[PDB]
């Protein structure tokens, strides 16, 4: 669409091994404002005839090394309607196979991880998984292990999503030779583990349980 | 400012931030759709990808007003009397747009219309006062809701709205179909479209026209990093005017009007019942009444105030017995000497108060008033147009 | 961008490429024909030497939408339910322009109009779903086709279209004669 | 044709503009206190510095036929 | 009916700050035009000039006054 | 192509030649007479 914001939805689970299942692509299953915007219609067997050369397909592997702990999960945002179809207490939000779309369960049900992208401008050609509140569809699980990874693929070129920790550095910076009474000097902390969003500025608030560390004197 | 799209929050000084219960004005000015006797198409304007409905006005410009859903609800709960303090009027569901305004508002989280509820039903008639906590708006509004309204124009957060274009021939009211187009005293114009926005997240406003799109991005976060107070001089002689200027983005609630705030600042009133407090539109920008005084002290935490919504004053810092600063009436307030006894004089800051509001702004509890220097500036002051400050140095000061 | 002609596919980043079932918007912005209360002449716009018919809108701009014939047909075959997925609506022959739109579309390979077919005749009423293989479009559309339509606006590939200029005095709908604007 | 009134402000407050036969838009303003003080000298009507009669901002709709509410 | 009717012309009153700037703005598509003025006493621009130094017996005394204040 | 007058046979490649039973189109495009009402 040259006048509108284009929305695409993918079934990306490359380890769903059910005989009936296939990786597939759907058009306008949602709006750019996260409304219904119509039904989900198969495009997998027609992509050859629509001039697709290895460039219309998204696949995802949540646990690349099969360590038992899945690195990546999926979550709802402002440009999609995702629902946890297995709401049993036995599972949690780290189970990417427990999410689906409620209205379209034949091809986008439980398992078959649905992933949604939205056009950044009516006629830009640049898409993203982020929404305007900076909430991505794809999130790293809370219990993820250092060194393990996931794999995301577009245009038959896969990319690893590696999980790692970062060494921190703290340093009080005195403005002149001596810190005297009644003078503010800066304290600077550098820890990439507290930067949990690359599209937002984050504060170390005591009151938030999800900030794991706070400086203290 | 782009070329044809104007958004109120677009200020280089404050880095396009917005915060709190503020309303945001979107204006489209273009010569392609400026006519008012022809049925030109509504311009296509979206915020975070959701449609913003635009009304045409007599100046040939298209207007729309939006705000965060939870902040409007939380602020509206403070307004205990109608059309006073931070009243957004009445909260209706998205589906209610067709029945109340006369056109669809379905891609919004909720609408705020300026009426009053006569028949306070549980379902069919919306919420007058709003929720202290916020949340989803589910109560609907109907056509019979408008007709039964006994007081129109209850919105107090937008006060200076342009007239909707009139219905002639092919043209409808506001060129999009408002059911009653009397501005700032009618039941439909202005109205605020509510959107669920993410704190510390961006807000994007887009306009789609032939030959390219205009965007404006804003940040929704606490704005205490742009707030400061300045005094005119360093040293003050004995009967000087103390000219205090406050710049705070949070304090500009109305994008079209001059915003007035009144503070109880006496930090040495030790009466158990007393608290330092903040009030909204106790006066006008012309020193008129402009409504009652309604408490905001216990709600400032929920309106994204981070140490930046409170004014305190200490008249005698070193407790020498002679107070340095007193207060006086000016052109943007109505201050009265409530202790008029010959035994006291004009140097007693605790002998002044507001006559109409004596519970919280009476004798003692030094009332201080600030006024916005421009409709949408965010720069406030204690001076008036005759250069008479509220704060004056006492004649016997040491 | 030249001066007065804007085409959607004109992007320096992608080197003016276009591909697949995409629709292309052509816009003309000029001060010579920008009025909407006078009957100015349609601007003369061609693609590969064939005429592109342009509708005026309320912003005083002229619009036209085109696509490859075979890609529209192939994509439209995926849209099994109406106004969902890649629906171009209904495929009509070039001759059908006068009877359906109200003006001539004869220098085109075919037109895609947003209606639904009530009476699915072999000849006089076009194709709802399109061909998986593509080819020449031969089924025609008539005036009685429009009136019998039970669901308008079935195109899903263009969703944000400006309002056609209204019929006042000497001026027709879209200044070129659309039957319903 | 009914073109839109141009948007003109003084110190951020709206100035209402009337179209004239030359196709131009006019507006007239003055300081409030100076108009009042000068008008007090004009003891006979339409002589000396007469501004005519002083009305409130709300009176615009009832007297002129359009809103003058962002004026003193 | 201009200059003999009850509505046109009319003056819109504004409260202005002595020794302060007055800003007039027009908002149109593609940018805004501004003009700033000062509101203050203007005796520093006022003077009287005579045509000549020495005057013969039946001469005309041609006096020119320039004063901003006098243009009401 | 001048400014306002267009003739079909005006082709630099063929040196403005015309031959045989061919029809020639003359078109005038001008903003002075472009109105139709």
């Amino acid at each position: 669409d040259p006048t509108d914001e284009d929305s695409w939805t993918f079934a990306t689970n490359t380890k769903n091994t059910t005989s009936s299942f296939n990786v597939d692509t759907f058009y306008q299953v949602f709006d750019e404002n996260g409304a219904s915007g119509g039904s989900a219609l198969t495009l997998r067997t027609t992509l050859s005839s629509l001039m697709c050369e290895d460039n219309c397909v998204l696949t995802l592997d949540v646990d690349a090394q099969s360590s038992g702990t899945p690195v990546v999960t999926i979550q709802d945002n402002g440009d999609s309607i995702l629902t946890q179809l297995n709401a049993s207490s036995n599972t949690n939000a780290n189970n990417a196979s427990a999410f689906g779309i409620s209205t379209e369960t034949a091809k986008l049900g439980t398992g078959s991880i649905p992933v949604t992208i939205t056009e950044q401008g009516p006629n830009s050609g640049v898409f993203g998984t982020y929404d305007e509140s900076d909430k991505s569809v794809l999130k790293i699980t809370d219990n993820a292990k250092r060194g393990t990874s996931a794999s995301l693929d577009y245009n038959e070129t896969p990319q690893t999503i590696l999980v790692g920790f970062s060494f921190a550095s703290i340093d009080i910076q005195p403005v002149t030779d001596e810190w005297t009474s009644g003078q503010e000097i800066p304290v600077v902390i550098v820890d990439a583990d507290q930067n949990k969003n690359s599209r937002a500025d984050e504060d170390l608030d005591l009151n938030n349980p999800d900030v794991t560390l706070i400086p203290a004197l | 400012a782009n070329a044809n799209l104007f958004v109120s929050a677009e200020n280089s000084q404050f880095d396009n931030y917005m915060s709190g219960p503020q309303v945001i004005e979107v204006v489209v000015i273009d010569s392609d759709i400026n006519d008012t006797d022809e049925a030109k198409g509504e311009p296509d304007v979206t915020v975070n990808g959701k449609v913003l409905r635009m009304v045409q006005a007599v100046d040939g410009n298209w207007y729309g007003y939006f705000a965060d859903r939870d902040q409007a609800q939380i602020a509206d709960s403070t307004a205990t009397t109608a059309d006073s303090g931070l009243d957004f009027g009445v909260f209706c569901a998205s589906s209610s747009g067709t029945a109340a305004l006369g056109f669809s508002t379905t891609e919004t989280d909720g609408i705020a219309i300026p009426i009053t509820i006569a028949n306070a039903t549980a379902t069919g008639n919306g919420t007058q006062t709003g929720s202290s906590s916020g949340g989803a708006i589910t109560t609907t509004c109907a056509a019979n809701t408008l007709d039964a309204s006994t007081a129109n124009g209850t919105i107090n957060v937008v006060r200076e709205a342009k007239d909707p274009v009139a219905a002639s021939g092919s043209v409808s009211v506001g060129q999009i179909g408002l059911k009653n187009g009397t501005a700032n005293s009618g039941p439909n114009w202005p109205f605020i479209q509510l959107y669920e926005l993410n704190p510390t997240g961006n807000v994007v406003v887009q306009y789609n026209k032939g030959g390219g799109v205009q965007s404006t991005t804003l940040t929704f976060d606490t704005v205490d990093q742009f707030a400061e107070l300045s005094l005119d001089r360093t040293v003050f002689p004995r009967v000087s005017q103390v000219h205090a200027t406050i710049t705070d983005l949070w304090l500009n609630i109305d994008p079209t009007d001059e915003d007035s705030w009144t503070f109880a600042t006496n930090t040495k009133n030790t009466t158990s019942s007393f608290n330092v407090d903040t009030f909204y539109q106790v006066f006008d920008e012309n020193g008129a009444s402009g409504g009652s005084a309604l408490t905001l002290r216990t709600t400032l935490s929920s309106l994204m105030c981070e140490d930046n919504c409170v004014l305190t004053l200490d008249v005698d810092a070193q407790s020498s017995g002679t107070p340095v600063v007193t207060i006086q009436d000016n052109g943007d307030s109505i201050l009265t000497q409530l202790n008029a006894s010959s035994n006291t004089n004009a140097n007693n800051a605790s002998a002044f108060g507001i006559s109409t509001e004596t519970a919280k702004l009476g004798t003692g509890s030094i009332p201080v008033t600030i006024t916005e220097q421009g409709p949408n500036s965010g720069v406030f002051g204690t001076y008036d147009e005759s250069d008479k400050s509220v704060l004056k140095i006492t004649d016997n000061a040491k």
